[PDB]
């Protein structure tokens, strides 16, 4: 009835708020999620780390 | 039930003298630490921890100097500067 409001309040568990979007309103399956997000490697520091200046960037120069 | 206490050192129940702190250097440590310390601003920060001793804190000291510049530069940077 509100994304925004639900979204707002609960900055938390944003995650789950894309993961339900992700869910119903587009047309993707509620499997094809489930093994990605249980077959991640953890992030370790290292991984985590490298994503993290990547993502840095590109946001950055994307104009 | 409150029973009112009347009691407060502002230093047992906020800042607590940690070991570390509070420790003169003594006249040879410091040779140790001026060799073997890239930045000595990190010796204050312990995250632990973490005694004993000395021969811990100088690789507390470099690992965090190693993990500050890697990352921290790059997110704060980023992230303010625009």
């Amino acid at each position: 009835a509100d994304p925004q409001l639900i979204a707002a309040l609960y900055p938390d568990q944003a995650e789950l708020f894309l993961t339900m979007d992700m869910m119903d309103k587009q047309g993707i399956d509620p499997q094809v999620i489930l093994d990605a997000d249980r077959l991640t490697v953890k992030r370790s520091k290292e991984q985590r780390f490298e994503d993290d200046k990547a993502f840095e960037s590109a946001l950055n120069a994307s104009k | 039930a409150g029973r009112l206490d009347n009691g407060f050192d502002v230093f047992k129940d906020t800042i607590t003298p940690t070991r570390w702190n509070s420790h003169i250097w003594t006249p040879e440590e410091l040779e140790k630490i001026r060799t073997e310390v890239k930045n000595p601003a990190y010796i204050n920060v312990v995250t632990g921890g973490s005694p004993e001793n000395l021969d811990d804190l100088i690789k507390l000291a470099n690992e965090n100097f190693e993990n500050d510049s890697r990352a921290a530069e790059a997110g704060l940077g980023a992230k303010l500067s625009a």
